[PDB]
């Protein structure tokens, strides 16, 4: 969707509260 | 054993170096691996413009010595200096 | 195509049922865009599958009608089915087994009835066992048809077998490619007729090849009394192909014959286009002639050397030829004397 | 030659000129427009040829193009069916230097062809096949407008309609390889038109022969070659030896295969085991050489597909034409599902074929209407490094592993 | 004029160089870098050397840069630059 | 005779005479030895020394006397088209006052020689000096009055082509910042008076700005444009700075159009600030960088109206500083003492990567790096060229280095974050 590829503050957010649920578990 | 081989590769893929043809003492396009009637046509203009740029090295000096005459020419600009041995192309773009 | 990419972007993620109201309310949107695919896929099918550009493009891709038919009923076929499993899929278990579903699914057997290949190949049965031709042997079949309005008899010499029998053996080929159901007597006759065509099509080049000789005659009759030996050459290979038979076991060898007839033939016209070209130019010149007798000279040198070409040609008539264009040469004479 | 090569040779002025090369080193050591190189130069039709002299009536026999001269392109028309007055064999030519509309030479021919190949082997000449079937030789040297050669097509020649063929080996050794409509696999001398230097009418499947619809035979591939059934049948084509033949038919299609060819693009990824195939049924279905199944697939139009070929240059990129009259080429890395840039066929015309250029810079375009474009090409994404052709081999074994994955999860996933 | 008397001036500002002259076809020099009457012997030798490497140019091609053409000789680097009506050669060090 | 003399004087012949000298010095440049060894045995001792210093490294001297005198290096502009230009704006010059006030000087990156290849003379002093970014062959700047001059590189006469209107309406004011901006189908000649005529010109029209703007905020409190930058892609987002130390955002669009933010951290008239050049594998548009005449360099970001963070280390009031074109960590600055102060954050932070302050104090006022920032053109006032060159250790910047800037920013927040809860807590009750 808006990955890093050829900023978006939003998506960065979900993307880290992603990797720190995982983090979490 | 390869030298003139190598010096031919050299100023052949030099930058650009449109071809450097060994022509004979006379001038006449002795290597000429590719078109022979516009090759041998350059040569033989080229002794010309040679025999014309003695001419001028004589109203300076005859027997003066020559490094390379850098004749500024669109199509093909030389950097050379012909001889009564032998003809090897040096022509090569000032911007490369 | 966005149906698609949704359920592409989703896929991953049915684990969590965050999205499935979502797509409960947007399966009215999914039915929508269905529903206008299933449109516009009747809309095609409406189209006739010959009338379809495509179905020219095909035919150039060798495709023979019934054949060109059969294979658009089986894409549309094919298509169809895809976009029920897609649908099916986008609507998940029971994509079908809903009600909206269900009926999707019952339009769909509707459009495969209409899609009827079934039918369509029963028709094209029908129709080949209704031809249910078969001829051999004088395969030169001579046809003498009238001119369009005219009563000139235009000799066809049609060969021991029909362009619609070419047609069936290679949607023969195409039928066994889309699992058709075909007539076993039909397809041992088809491989005689197959058989035939080794030399058939070398029948029907040659047909070509003599309409094109008689179309460079007709070009140029004015050197067409040069070339009479050439011309009696294909007469009488014309009358032994007229009285060959393919029950006869030579019609191979015969053929053979025929085409080495037909090349020579063509070669023939050729030099006999290089010559025409040589003599008109010479005409010319004679007609334009500057006032030199050195040009008059040099006119007749390339004369001489026109003739001595034709002298190593050994065309038809060759003395006769050569009083006509000295006849010619005295009437461009007399019209510079007159000058 | 050797008074030359002496020269070159000769002791004195081999030193001096070693020591004057040595010296000379020394001494000598519209604006907009190029806002669209990714952004339509990529794919600009340029060269519309539509010379009506063979434009009206007539179709695309196939197409071709000069190595030798590779500013020359063949434009192969086919039969005037509309024209039956006008010749059904007759050759065009488009000059990508020169912006002229004429051949360069018009190889006539009595018959309707189906297709042609010019000679980088022999570049005085070419070649072609009837849609009939009987093969043919022309050469631009020549004054006769008909092919001198014509190899005719017989009961002991191809009798089936010929549509695959073409000039195998270079000047070296060249053995033109033919194909009837049964395919038969036919090399043809670099000189001899009377005897082929082979022929075979190839079968498979218990000998049960089909109709080869595509071909292709990998890069200096003497002994191998593609052989793609009508019926879908993809067979593996060995080419020279006793094990030539139609060893494997692959089934990686649903239709006639619309187009195929050998994965042409070179870089640091090798590309042997890909195989790029095209089906008749509306599906475009790239397969495999080990795996015989498909290896991924693209079939967007309802219509079927004009053309189908691997890029060149780029792995990632893709030439193929279909014939819902849209372009189809697709950059793997960049975009796989959709394409790169579907641009549309003008008035949706009906394609027949596709040439592109030696440089990439440019591919031709098929046109039933008749004016016969072509599209100036590139850099932007044709162009692939060897890095880029690493990402593309990296891209490949990611695709291989999304497979396995389709794979498992379909068996893991299936409803019942 | 002035400016091309400084642009001369500024290719001679390289001290040791033995002549450069800004020359003409008329045997005579715009602005040479010599005494008065060698000046104008060595500009009739550029006078007749320009009209014979116009000459030479036209039978190599007569579509060239119609400006100059070097000679970087070991004796000295003549950097001749006839203009269509003006003209100027420097017969000049190697080095610069 | 005269016959030669007005042949000098012809204009086409002149001309002739001019691109012939313009070739000889191309071909004389190109004229290399031929005793040349390339093998690089004259290195070694350079490779001795490369490791204590090669990230500096000055290439030549675009130094002259025939408008260099009296004449600073007013502005600085690498040519975007050939790279391989840069300008030389100059001062008024007060030794040659029978000279103009402005003759514009190129500095040459495709040869190494002292004549300029393109000279743009006039009688007021370059203020502003912007370059074609859309164009090959055109020159235009600020003069000491405002009206914007106009001139051509590939022409023969260095006089002002056209002139940009002179009137109350027009550029009262000295034509502080100006600039080619706006697309290449919508374009936007943009410049900045002192009193705050912000003007969007036309290149084809030099009478009537395509937008004037005299800018005013905090009660229409007069704007004083100092620091001069603005966004890529938003041609209605620009930088202002206050010679009374205040930054603001610029809007060119909008009800607002003009002074958009308000910022305010520095203790001097704003002397160099350049937007954050580099663009990586992270996007960094809300953030800047500002210096002052205070011996300090301010960070500045998008949302901070307090400096984002301070290099202060400068001994001395700061003229100029920009931030590197390719490397995030990288920043380049300048002042009055030659205060070459390139300073990589993620290599050096507490000390600049290479802060070299000229000896003798040399004036280095404006200057511009190159396009790819592999060399930077640094000069005194009375004209003491350098273009150091850039070791590519130190210039490249890694690949993780616009993430690990992002880290390193984010760093930053935190340690920015414990310095403002410290001054939370040090307020006594």
């Amino acid at each position: 969707v808006l990955r890093p590829q050829v900023f978006d503050a939003a998506d960065a957010n979900a993307i880290e509260e992603v990797n720190l649920a995982y983090e979490n578990v | 054993m390869a030298e003139v081989e190598e010096t031919l590769k050299r100023l052949q893929s030099q930058k650009g170096v449109q071809g450097i043809i060994v022509v004979n003492t006379e001038g006449i396009p002795i290597k000429s691996t590719m078109d022979n009637p516009t090759t041998t046509q350059y040569a033989s203009l080229m002794h010309s413009f040679i025999l014309k740029a003695r001419s001028t090295v004589r109203d300076i000096d005859p027997q003066n010595d020559l490094t390379f005459l850098r004749i500024r020419s669109k199509k093909n600009e030389i950097m050379v200096a012909p001889d009564k041995d032998y003809f090897l192309i040096v022509i090569q773009n000032p911007t490369e | 195509n966005e149906m698609f990419r949704i359920f592409s972007r989703f896929n991953a993620l049915f684990v969590r049922p965050h999205i499935r109201g979502a797509i409960r309310e947007y399966q009215t949107q999914l039915i929508q865009r269905v529903k206008d695919d299933i449109e516009s896929l009747h809309d095609k099918f409406k189209v006739q599958y010959p009338q379809s550009q495509a179905c020219k493009m095909s035919h150039v891709r060798d495709l023979p009608p019934v054949s060109g038919s059969i294979i658009w009923a089986k894409q549309i076929d094919r298509q169809l089915t895809a976009y029920m499993k897609r649908v099916e899929d986008v609507l998940g278990k029971g994509w079908e087994n809903h009600v909206e579903g269900q009926k999707l699914k019952q339009d769909g057997d509707s459009f495969r009835m209409k899609l009827n290949t079934q039918e369509i190949f029963d028709d094209w049965a029908r129709k080949v066992q209704q031809r249910n031709l078969g001829v051999s042997g004088r395969i030169f079949t001579i046809e003498s048809t009238r001119v369009r309005g005219r009563t000139g008899n235009v000799l066809k010499l049609k060969v021991n077998f029909l362009p619609e029998i070419i047609t069936l053996s290679k949607e023969v080929r195409n039928l066994k490619w889309l699992g058709f159901r075909v007539p076993l007597a039909i397809v041992n006759k088809a491989h005689q007729a197959n058989q035939l065509y080794p030399f058939a099509i070398s029948l029907i080049e040659s047909v070509r090849t003599y309409e094109r000789t008689c179309e460079k005659v007709e070009e140029r009759n004015t050197i067409s009394l040069l070339v009479a030996g050439l011309k009696k050459e294909v007469q009488a290979l014309i009358a032994e192909g007229i009285a060959l038979v393919w029950e006869s076991y030579k019609l191979d060898p015969y053929v053979q014959r025929l085409a080495e007839t037909v090349f020579n033939f063509q070669e023939k016209v050729d030099d006999l286009l290089i010559i025409e070209e040589k003599i008109d130019l010479e005409v010319r010149s004679l007609e334009t002639c500057m006032y030199d007798h050195k040009t008059f000279s040099e006119i007749l040198n390339r004369v001489q050397k026109a003739v001595d070409d034709l002298n190593l040609h050994s065309y038809s008539n060759l003395p006769i030829w050569v009083n006509k264009l000295d006849m010619e040469i005295e009437r461009i004479l007399g019209v510079r004397l007159q000058a | 030659e050797e008074e030359k090569q002496q020269i070159l040779h000769s002791e004195e002025f081999l030193s001096f000129f070693d020591h004057s090369t040595r010296i000379v080193e020394r001494a000598l050591s519209l604006e907009d427009k190029e806002g669209e190189i990714q952004a339509g130069a990529k794919l600009s039709l340029n060269r519309q040829f539509f010379d009506e002299r063979w434009s009206k009536h007539r179709v695309v026999s196939c197409l071709d193009w000069s190595s030798q001269y590779p500013e020359l392109l063949v434009a192969s028309y086919n039969n005037n069916e509309d024209a039956p007055h006008e010749p059904d064999g007759v050759a065009l030519v488009w000059n990508m230097k020169y912006k002229k509309t004429t051949p360069e030479y018009v190889f006539h021919c009595q018959s309707a062809v189906m297709s042609a190949t010019f000679a980088k082997f022999h570049p005085n000449l070419v070649v072609g096949g009837t849609y009939s079937g009987q093969i043919v030789l022309w050469d631009n040297r020549s004054n006769k407008r008909t092919p001198v050669q014509r190899t005719p097509l017989s009961a002991a020649a191809h009798t089936h309609p010929v549509y695959c063929v073409n000039v195998v080996g270079t000047q070296n050794a060249h053995n033109l390889i033919s194909i009837s409509t049964d395919g038969k696999i036919c090399s043809w001398s670099l000189d001899m038109l009377s005897h082929p230097q082979d022929s075979m009418e190839l079968v498979h499947k218990q000998s049960k022969a089909v109709a080869v619809t595509s071909m292709s035979f990998p890069v200096g591939d003497v002994n191998n070659f593609v052989v793609g059934s009508e019926e879908g049948s993809v067979y593996t084509a060995c080419r020279h030896g006793s094990k030539a033949g139609i060893s494997e038919m692959f089934e990686g299609h649903q239709g006639p295969i619309t187009g195929i060819h050998c994965h042409a693009a070179v870089g640091a990824v090798d590309f042997s085991h890909l195989f790029v195939t095209s089906s008749f049924d509306w599906t475009v279905k790239l397969w495999s050489t080990k795996n015989n199944k498909p290896l991924y697939s693209f079939e967007d139009n309802a219509g079927y597909v004009y053309d189908v070929m691997w890029s060149p240059t780029h792995p990632a990129l893709f030439a193929c034409v279909d014939g819902m009259g849209r372009l189809d080429l697709w950059n793997l890395n960049n975009d796989t599902e959709v394409p790169t840039a579907s641009i549309s066929v003008e008035g949706n015309p009906a394609l027949n074929r596709v040439r592109w250029t030696h440089s990439g810079r440019e591919i031709a375009v098929g046109d039933s209407e008749g004016q016969i474009v072509i599209y100036d090409v590139g850099e932007q994404i044709a162009v692939p490094r060897n890095d880029e052709w690493a990402r593309f081999g990296r891209t490949l074994a990611e695709i291989n592993a999304n497979r396995a994955d389709a794979e498992e999860e379909a068996a893991t996933r299936i409803p019942a």
